[PDB]
DNA sequence: GAGGATAAAATACTATATCCTGGTTAAAGGGTTTTCT
DNA sequence: AGAAAACCCTTTTGTTATATAGTATTTTATCCTC
């Protein structure tokens, strides 16, 4: 089952980080463990001198999700790629999984 | 000024993340940040870098 | 080294089992809390 | 501030002042206060002896079923073995094949008895857990609290980061230590007795 | 064989005169905007 | 309408530490006991 899991990046680029992760699940071929890698993007709007205007705010702001099998192969592997500090879990032996209801809630809100 | 502007933006950032409703392991990290950024303000150089 | 006591008593006790479990008690020490494997501890010693 | 934050002149500097007052080693206050490790806060009691007699019969009446179940998936696995030794016996198929399908049987076997060995020390573990759980315990492998507090969701407590030592120091009297600490040194002596 | 107690080592913190003058004090990258062609 | 120069924001491998002397508190390792 490719559970959720959260690797930290540098604040500002994150494109790049979920790019180059990409590219890198491509390099070893293991495509068969890694899924999907997503940066949710909201769109909302403010008035900039009183003049509606759009914008786009990324909610869970420097972070990257990513589906991931528990293999200390994957591990290696997404610790590798550049710009990408490490993953938020419950410990570093193995990083934790985020509960089906919260990625639940995030498909919700992204689909909204 | 620094340190206090490190500590207002880390505040500000976990208040929002708070309030719009987001998993545990996220807001826990914040947290920590947050009492990173203290640790630094009150006496800098005690633990870590 | 079968010349000097030091060296025999070293090798008497060193708990190391062939060549993989040496690697991988080096990775504990050079980089912690990291899962240990053979291949990059490897490249991590030939890279040092 | 939106969430508590600990003094570091009351936790880092030598000696960790919080670490007496809580009766804690540095090491335990450096896990909580970073977000490392869960801590049971307030554990409940003699509600659970009632609770611990029910939930000793539930538990038996759990670990009987999942038992079951892994008996019912070794019987399946021992009708694939009468196929294999049906289909090595039908045909022309000389040791080659006949010790690769044993070996493979034997093998399914074993792995299945494991994995119902390990899921029974796991609830056992859980059992001694539950019957062994009293404030101030660290709960590291976060997986055995999800397991503990979805299982068994009363009973106690559990928090973690600075929130979770507010609430210790909050439930915590201060006279009883003190009597306590005054009974160890008019009769522990040695190193307790220094501590 | 298992548990408790004591040395050992291993880290953590603290300190190490008085006074004066001279040069510097941010860069670098990403994202966004306006003018010129 | 596209290209080039000018705003506004953010943030800063393990480096290099040639230390001593003293004390004080936590591991841990091993020895002794039951």
């Amino acid at each position: 089952k490719k559970r959720w899991y959260v690797v930290q990046a540098f604040s500002g680029f994150e494109g790049r980080v979920a790019t180059s992760l990409r590219e890198h699940i491509k390099l070893h071929n293991m495509e068969d463990l890694f899924g999907e890698v997503m940066v949710p993007t909201e769109e909302v709007v403010e008035i900039r001198g009183g003049q509606r205007r759009k914008s786009e705010r990324k909610f869970f702001p420097g972070y990257v999700l990513v589906q991931m099998v528990m293999n200390d192969a994957s591990w290696h592997l997404v610790r590798s790629v550049p710009r990408v500090m490490g993953f938020i879990g419950g410990t570093s032996d193995r990083p934790a999984p985020i509960s089906d209801k919260e990625v639940d809630a995030i498909m919700n809100r992204l689909q909204q | 000024n620094d340190l206090y502007r490190r500590v207002i933006n880390r505040n500000n950032r976990l208040k929002r993340l708070i309030d719009l409703g987001a998993p545990e392991i996220i807001v826990n990290n914040e947290k920590r940040m947050l009492q990173e950024s203290v640790d630094a303000l009150f006496d800098n150089g005690r633990r870590g870098r | 080294f079968g010349f000097s006591e030091i060296m025999r008593s070293t090798l008497e006790k060193d708990n190391t089992v062939g060549t993989d479990e040496a690697l991988l008690d080096i990775y504990r020490k050079l980089r912690p809390g990291e899962p240990p494997t053979k291949e990059s501890a490897q490249t991590l010693l030939e890279n040092l | 501030l939106a969430a508590p934050v600990t003094h570091i002149w009351y936790f880092k500097g030598v000696p960790s002042r919080l670490g007496y007052l809580l009766d804690l080693a540095p090491k335990d206050l450096e896990k909580i206060i970073y977000f490392a490790a869960y801590v049971i806060t307030s554990v409940d009691e003699e509600m659970r002896h009632n609770e611990l007699s029910t939930l000793e019969a539930e538990m038996a009446v759990e670990r009987k079923a999942v038992e079951d179940q892994r008996d019912g998936e070794l019987e399946a696995r021992a009708q694939k073995l009468e196929a294999d030794l049906a289909e090595l016996e039908a045909e022309g198929a000389k040791a080659d094949a006949r010790r690769k399908v044993r070996d493979g049987g034997e093998r399914e076997m074993r792995q299945i008895r494991d994995r119902a060995q390990r899921e029974l020390d796991r609830l056992e573990d859980i059992w001694s857990t539950f019957t062994k759980l009293a404030p101030k315990q660290l709960i590291v492998d976060e997986n055995l609290y999800r397991e503990l507090v979805d299982r068994y969701g009363e009973y106690f407590t559990g928090a973690m980061g600075a929130e979770s030592i507010q609430k210790l120091i909050e439930n915590f009297d201060i006279d009883a230590e003190a009597e306590s600490l005054r009974d160890v040194i008019r009769n522990g002596k040695g190193q307790k007795k220094l501590r």
